[PDB]
């Protein structure tokens, strides 16, 4: 039923289908795609950041931003409050930027342990990880560090719940770790996947919530009763990143084969394969929903 | 002296092009932990190399316009288990020394019954049993198969569609 | 099912117990679009093994054997549902269950046989693949199988192991990706392939060494095999190669019986008058009943070996033996040696020889200094014991104390030799 009409608006959006072919001087680590109609932001191994607008659909520039000191590792548009973002990078600062202005509206020196950063659903607080297990709560609006957590083990990713309740993270066993967020205490840790999970991420209707591991599994489990629903056994190398469409039926998940595989969520079966030069590293939706954008080992759209 | 006592030869007559799907039935049904296939030329045994390589089999090629050092550091290569396919045109005699092949492909046609023995026999240390399964295509392959039978005194006959396991593996 | 136990899940009844019970009789091995229940009872059995009447113990080991079968038919999402069945699991009744699986799951269902073929066929090809330039994309490939078919991929490529002479390192560095859960599937895979009625078994008993040493699955399940094999040959062999994998001046470097025999009736007035001496006696039935122990168990192993090959060459001593294996919570211990784990170690001019290559790494001197001067202390303390020995103390004499030296140099190792020059 919706694998047939999803094949037919593939093809269609897919002949109706562009590639920003190095638009950073060097590596971009991260694109992320929010403000529900089109502004999109990537950042990159050149300490650059840039913002595209997306008319009629061939991408135009609309910023470039310097000042940082380090490579961006992390770049993420606010979903809630009007447009903003706020930019990681390994020069022992976070930066939260203006659109409006183009300009920092603040530099905060938290730690070199920059590595990635995220919202609660509010838009009221900011969580950063590392490597080194130390989880920095910020809050967006004071600007002022309020909390400083330690799993003491393993990260690699952290995430938010959309209640604003419950706060998940990973570790180097495979473990999931959730936390109750104004408790700031360890509530209940799972020991799933054999091999250390990279990447999560929920999904905007609230259903289901991906984990994705280093033994080529992508493990879909439900949110509120905390059970493990399916897997997608398609790759066969570590999945780099897990994207989720707005209407809650596809997913997207890239690795180092090259092969940026949509599946569906209710079925439980790929719907469609795509390939190119270089592994895919990050993938990126938007919610009026004919439109892929990934960047890959460049900033590529992909009518789907 | 290499001598066959021990070894199983079967032969099938089949056109030239169609060698390489009969072997890929043969690498379906056949249980193997590696084997050696005997190729006449450079170039096909690149394109068989190319052949088993892009069809996720993992094989090496060593043909006779390689340097001497090269063709040891990649026979040395297949001695410490790195693929298990390999594709000659020639060795260096002293038998199959090394007990892990144990199914060897003429798939194409060698000079004499000293070329073939030289192809077959092994000189293993533990190790004596084997399958060796030669491609007829034309009456020339049959006239110098049954020049081998005619040498050596074996029996060589059609190849079944059914083999035991237990009577070439030890 | 999910209206009527609400309350039971929002905890964490016999009648209702029964009722659920013939309701998964009734179902059968179709669960495979529904986790949710399966989790659902997973925690309800869990909190039931928590607060723990053999009765629902053994209607549960039924729906056990209803309920792996779901596990079966799921080629989806059995990387981690593994987890929640050992979750349920954590002794011989999940042997019994993983039993059931020889062919009692099997075949009396169309589509366990088409998956039974698939696996079967995706396990040749990529038995097909493994080399040792194949470092793990192929043990994703074999983990993905082996999540949802345990053990017909198992029993697979241990007829490989026994066929097709020590592809062993490839194998293990496969399933190194392997589940919790299925690690006892492994191990009752090895104790049903041990079972087939010799250089094959030598392999099969290095592959064991080599899983064993590497995983924690505590394996006392094998000891049970070996006990029983003892109460009925190359299983001891099998033993004590797993116990090496788990823990002439060189063996120079390293009685009592005599000298207590020296100042049967003589055994009791031995146990009338008077630590590892014990063991050392003992050494030497019912009559006889009146970290040391790995190496106790591996000299009556070398003993038990010596008088196999000797018997092959051209069976009293199995006695003795299986004794030893009586003798021996061991698999707790054997486990706690395998996490906790050269001719130093051990330790007078070997002492000053070893101080003197130690010398030519300061903490290492200052200790091996300290056990050579314990040493030195300890030998002054066995000196004087020995000299209040002596102080303490025809031919029939001279045939005893031969018939007391020969069996103690023939029973025991070369030591026997340092105790006859005293």
């Amino acid at each position: 039923s919706v694998s047939s009409g999803p094949s037919r608006y593939v093809l269609g959006m897919q002949e109706l289908f562009t590639r920003e072919f190095l638009a950073h001087s060097a590596k971009v680590h991260s694109v992320a795609w929010s403000c529900d109609g089109r502004r999109l932001a990537s950042g990159s191994f050149d300490k650059t950041a840039s913002v595209f607008l997306l008319e009629k659909d061939r991408l135009v520039k609309e910023n470039n931003y310097r000042g940082h000191g380090d490579s961006v590792d992390q770049l993420c548009w606010h979903p809630s409050n009007p447009d903003l973002f706020v930019t990681a990078s390994g020069d022992k600062t976070i930066r939260i930027w203006d659109v409006r202005t183009t300009k920092c509206i603040a530099t905060v020196n938290t730690k070199g342990e920059n590595i990635n950063i995220c919202w609660s659903p509010d838009g009221q607080t900011i969580a950063v990880g590392n490597k080194d297990d130390v989880v920095t709560f910020i809050d967006a609006k004071t600007h002022r560090s309020k909390a400083e957590e330690q799993f003491k083990f393993e990260v690699n990713e952290i995430s938010w719940n959309n209640d604003n309740n419950m706060f998940f993270l990973t570790n180097g066993n495979g473990c999931i770790n959730i936390l109750s967020y104004p408790e700031l205490k360890p509530v209940q840790s799972i020991n799933a996947h054999p091999s250390n999970c990279i990447c999560i991420k929920f999904d905007p209707m609230g259903k289901y919530f991906a984990t994705g591991s280093a033994d080529a599994l992508v493990s879909l489990w439900d949110v509120d009763e905390l059970v493990c629903v399916r897997c997608f056994s398609r790759l066969d190398w570590p999945v780099r990143t897990l994207s989720f469409s707005h209407d809650g039926k596809m997913l997207a998940s890239a690795s180092e084969d090259h092969f940026i595989d949509i599946a569906e969520v209710e079925t439980g079966d790929k719907l469609w394969e795509v390939q190119c030069e270089s592994p895919t590293f990050t993938v990126a939706w938007h919610p009026k929903r004919p439109l892929l954008a990934f960047a890959c080992d460049t900033v590529k759209l992909f009518g789907l | 002296k290499l001598t066959l006592h021990g070894l199983q030869q079967y032969y099938v007559k089949l056109k030239d092009n169609e060698k390489n799907r009969k072997l890929f039935d043969l690498l379906d049904v056949l249980e193997f932990n590696q084997v050696v296939i005997f190729v006449k030329s450079v170039q096909r045994c690149i394109a068989l190399a190319q052949l088993l390589v892009e069809q996720n089999f993992p094989a090496i090629a060593i043909h006779r316009g390689m340097p001497q050092e090269e063709r040891l550091s990649r026979y040395q290569q297949f001695k410490d288990f790195q693929r298990r396919i390999l594709v000659a045109t020639n060795l260096f005699g002293r038998g199959m020394d090394i007990e892990r092949v144990n199914i060897a492909f003429n798939y194409d046609m060698p000079e004499d019954s000293d070329t073939y023995l030289h192809r077959v026999a092994r000189a293993g240390r533990f190790g004596t049993k084997g399958l060796a399964i030669t491609f007829v295509s034309d009456e020339n392959d049959a006239k110098i198969l049954n020049d081998v039978q005619d040498r050596f005194e074996v029996n060589i006959s059609e190849l079944p569609d059914e083999i035991d396991i237990s009577s070439y593996i030890e | 099912i999910h209206i009527t136990i609400e309350p039971l899940y929002r905890r964490v009844f016999e009648d209702l117990r029964r009722d659920v019970f013939n309701m998964f009789c009734y179902l059968g091995p179709h669960l495979s679009h529904d986790p949710i229940l399966f989790a659902k009872v997973v925690r309800i059995g869990k909190s039931f093994m928590k607060e723990f009447t053999e009765v629902i113990l053994s209607c549960l080991l039924s729906i056990t054997d209803q309920v792996l079968l779901p596990s079966l038919s799921l080629m989806d999402c059995n990387a981690c549902m593994s987890e929640e069945l050992w979750g349920m699991f954590k002794y011989q009744h999940r042997y019994r269950l993983y039993g059931q699986w020889k062919n009692e799951t099997y075949n009396s269902h169309p589509l366990l046989v088409k998956v039974k073929a698939q696996t079967i066929d995706r396990a040749k090809y990529i038995m097909k693949r493994l080399t040792k330039e194949n470092v793990k994309p192929s043990g994703r490939q074999i983990g993905k199988l082996s999540h949802s078919n345990p053990t017909i991929l198992f029993d697979y490529i241990l007829s490989q192991i026994q066929k097709y002479d020590n592809l062993i390192t490839p194998v293990v560095d496969s399933l190194k990706y392997l589940t919790s859960l299925n690690y006892d599937v492994l191990a009752y895979c090895i104790i049903e392939a041990l079972a087939n009625p010799s250089s094959w078994l030598q392999s099969l008993a290095s592959f064991c060494g080599a899983v064993f040493r590497k995983y924690p699955i505590d394996l006392a399940g094998l000891l049970q095999y070996v006990a029983n094999q003892l109460k009925a040959s190359f299983d001891l062999l099998i033993l004590k190669e797993v116990v090496q994998k788990m823990a002439t001046m060189e063996q120079l470097e390293a009685g009592e019986q005599l000298k207590a025999e020296g100042g049967k009736k003589s055994s009791q007035r031995l146990k009338d008058a008077l630590l590892p001496l014990c063991l050392l006696m003992a050494q030497q039935g019912v009559i006889f009943q009146e970290l040391k122990l790995v190496g106790k168990l591996y000299d009556q192993c070398h003993d038990t070996l010596v008088q196999f090959g000797g018997f092959l060459a051209s069976e009293m001593v199995m006695a003795p033996v299986h004794e030893a294996v009586v003798s021996l919570v061991w698999d707790d211990i054997s486990p706690q040696f395998y996490a906790t784990f050269m001719y130093d170690l051990a330790v007078h001019t070997s002492y000053e020889r070893e101080v003197n290559k130690l010398k030519v790494e300061k903490e290492r001197c200052t200790a091996l200094q300290d056990k050579l001067l314990e040493e030195e202390k300890k030998q002054m303390e066995h000196v004087q014991r020995v000299l209040q020995r002596l102080k303490l103390e025809n031919e029939t004499i001279t045939k005893f104390l031969q018939l007391c030296i020969f069996p103690r140099c023939i029973f025991s190792a070369i030591d026997a030799v340092y105790c006859a020059r005293f």
